[PDB]
């Protein structure tokens, strides 16, 4: 009683029902450095403006 | 101080929009009002300084120095308009462009309370003195002039502008108010001696110093008047400015650092004085005469005292007026004769007795006669450098003696003896001339009345 495939079945993406848990970190990899913290806050004029040698804007 | 600087600035438009034989009225009278109008800087406070804004400040030393610059501008008018009178429209109204662009970088110069803003404009006054002597010198020698007076200023004053940015980087700022407030000793370093010549030369080679000064005989000599009147009568004192305002930083490196100075100094006034013994040009010898007298300023701004310092202002201000008198009274004779040289023209006295009279009372102020501020500056600084070392004086009183001995020597040569038979185109001074002369000379006596006014910050 065996059918021969069709043409295009032995392709096809198909779906697995396992009891092997899902590996967790396959890549061993190790713990992410921590990012540059952040930029927060108003944006504030600059105080006594460019602060070059004698401009006082 | 924008009541000073604005007039000034409007002095160009003004030019540029006269009429073609209007040019020389208008820039005269202009130019005696701004200096009536800065004529309100003397007074002055004591404590500390007017301080007008955060870009601009008036001190005892600067506001005699502001004046002095804002007086010779119309005198310097007065000296021009006659040797260019054949000058195009356009180019006498270049050359008073010339004139008051120089003006105004001087006030700016003068009043800047931020160290870098005055080498700026002490730098940006170089541009218009350059264009003036090599383009309107009379001889070929003047481009070679303009080099010499280029070089020699720029090759001291770059190390200057590197030791200024340094000094912004550590200090955290160069204000000259913050920088006397919280100003600390140097130390005993080889960086710290470096940064000390870097922070001096520059003002040594404007002074100029005996051994950095062969720049100014070319340039004095072959410049034309208004150019020669403002190199001695105000440029010069660009230097000791400078290092009055440089040496709060310097303390306590220039109580040895200065030994060099003071000894080329000394013996540089005595070598100079000594060379206007002998030398044939009429202009050269006033040029050596200038160095001399700032050899001598030279000396009181290195040995820190209040009486010195106070006497170099004196000094400083003396000299100015009275080496401007001098170019303009040796100009009359070259217009006359053609000729710098100082035999040529003899026996003046028989034909100008006026402008005789003026040789004398210039040629007096040249040798310090009591009560003139010229002795009251040369006395204190004498004094100040006799406390500093009792043998200086041997040094002084010699050049004191050459000093007459050169100017009388002057002034026999060119106005007494008999005139010379063969030049006969000697013809009556004019008004304009005679007026400048008394220009000169009348504000130099009335200084004498109240002579604190130029005595300085340490009065
Ligand atoms: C038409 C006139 C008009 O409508 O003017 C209104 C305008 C109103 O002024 P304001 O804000 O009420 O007055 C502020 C004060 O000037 C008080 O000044 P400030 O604190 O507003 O100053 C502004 C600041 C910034 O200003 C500038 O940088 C430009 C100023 C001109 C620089 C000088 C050369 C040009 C002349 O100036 C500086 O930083 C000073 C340094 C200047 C030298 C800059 C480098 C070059 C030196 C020489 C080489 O006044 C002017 O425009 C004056 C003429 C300019
Ligand atoms: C001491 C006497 C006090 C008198 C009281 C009144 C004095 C009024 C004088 C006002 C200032 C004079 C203006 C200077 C430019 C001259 C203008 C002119 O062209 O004259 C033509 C005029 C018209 O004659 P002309 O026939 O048509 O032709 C003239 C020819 O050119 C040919 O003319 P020349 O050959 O006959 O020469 C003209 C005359 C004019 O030429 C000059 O050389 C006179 C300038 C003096 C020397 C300036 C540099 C030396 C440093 C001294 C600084 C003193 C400043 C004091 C404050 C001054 C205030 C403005 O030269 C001389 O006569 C020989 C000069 C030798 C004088 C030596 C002075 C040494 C010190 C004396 C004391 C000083 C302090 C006093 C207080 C001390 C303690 C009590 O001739 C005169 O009127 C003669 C001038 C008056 C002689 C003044 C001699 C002493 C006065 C010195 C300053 C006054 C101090 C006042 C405070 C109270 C005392
Ligand atoms: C034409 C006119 C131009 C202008 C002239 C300007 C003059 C500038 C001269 C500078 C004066 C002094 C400079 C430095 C001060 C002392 C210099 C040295 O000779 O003194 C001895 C220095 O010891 C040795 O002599 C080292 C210096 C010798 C090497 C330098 C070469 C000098 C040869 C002359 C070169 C010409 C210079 C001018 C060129 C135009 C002191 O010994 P010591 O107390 O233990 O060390 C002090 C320094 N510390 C504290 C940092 C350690
Ligand atoms: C008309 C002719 C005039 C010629 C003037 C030439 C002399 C000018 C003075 C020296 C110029 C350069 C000096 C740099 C400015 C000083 C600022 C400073 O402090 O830097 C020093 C560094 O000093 C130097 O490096 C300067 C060394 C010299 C470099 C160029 C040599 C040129 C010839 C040297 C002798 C000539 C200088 C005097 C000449 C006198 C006039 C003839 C210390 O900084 P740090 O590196 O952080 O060190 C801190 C820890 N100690």
């Amino acid at each position: 009683g065996w059918v021969r495939p069709d043409l295009g079945e032995l392709s096809k993406v198909t779906k697995v029902k396992t009891d092997r848990p899902l590996p967790e970190n396959p890549y061993h990899s190790r713990a992410r450095p921590e990012p540059n913290p952040e930029a927060e806050g108003d944006l504030k004029p600059a105080k006594h403006g460019s602060r070059l040698f004698f401009w006082t804007m | 101080m924008l009541k000073i600087i604005i007039p000034t600035t409007m002095l160009l438009p003004m030019t540029w929009m006269s009429k073609h034989n209007m040019i020389w009225i208008n820039a005269t009278v202009h130019s005696l009002l701004i200096s009536l109008i800065s004529l309100s800087l003397l007074n002055q406070l004591g404590e500390n300084s007017l301080n007008f804004s955060l870009t601009f400040f008036s001190d005892s030393l600067s506001a005699p120095l502001l004046v002095l610059t804002t007086w010779l501008l119309p005198l310097m008018l007065m000296a021009s308009q006659s040797h260019l009178s054949k000058e195009t429209t356009t180019r006498k109204k270049l050359y008073i462009t010339m004139l008051i662009l120089l003006q105004l970088f001087l006030i700016m110069t003068f009043t800047a309370t931020e160290l870098i803003l005055f080498y700026i404009l002490f730098e940006a006054t170089l541009v218009p003195t350059l264009i003036i002597i090599t383009r309107w010198g009379n001889q070929t020698e003047r481009l070679n002039a303009g080099l010499y007076f280029l070089f020699y200023t720029l090759a001291g004053s770059l190390p200057l502008l590197v030791a200024l940015v340094y000094i912004q980087n550590t200090t955290g700022s160069l204000n000259f108010l913050i920088i006397h407030y919280w100003s600390h000793p140097l130390s005993n370093s080889w960086s710290n001696i470096f940064m000390w010549l870097a922070c001096i030369m520059a003002f040594m080679v404007k002074m100029p110093l005996y051994g950095l000064h062969l720049w100014l005989p070319k340039a004095h000599v072959e410049a034309p008047i208004a150019g020669s009147m403002v190199l001695a009568a105000v440029l010069l004192k660009l230097g000791g400015y400078g290092m009055m305002r440089i040496t709060t930083i310097l303390n306590p490196l220039t109580n040895y650092m200065a030994y060099p100075f003071l000894m080329l100094s000394m013996w540089g006034m005595i070598m100079t004085s000594s060379i206007c013994l002998r030398q044939t040009d009429l202009k050269s010898l006033i040029a050596y005469s200038s160095v001399s007298h700032m050899a001598l300023v030279i000396v009181a701004i290195m040995i820190q005292t209040p009486w010195s310092f106070m006497g170099a202002t004196a000094l400083m201000i003396a000299h100015g007026l009275t080496s401007s008198m001098l170019f303009c009274l040796a100009n009359t004779n070259y217009e006359r004769v053609h000729s710098r040289t100082m035999i040529l023209a003899r026996g003046l006295q028989t034909l100008l007795p006026l402008m005789a009279t003026w040789w004398l009372v210039a040629s007096l102020t040249n040798l310090a006669l009591p009560p003139s501020i010229n002795l009251i500056g040369e006395l204190f600084i004498i004094t100040a450098s006799f406390s500093w070392s009792n043998i200086t004086i041997i040094l002084m009183g010699m050049n004191m003696m050459i000093t007459a001995l050169y100017s009388l020597y002057m002034l026999i040569t060119t106005q007494r003896g008999k005139y010379t038979h063969h030049i006969n185109n000697i013809k009556p001074s004019f008004t304009r001339e005679n007026a400048l002369m008394a220009l000169h000379i009348l504000p130099l006596l009335l200084l004498t009345l109240n002579p604190k006014m130029i005595l300085g910050p340490l009065y």
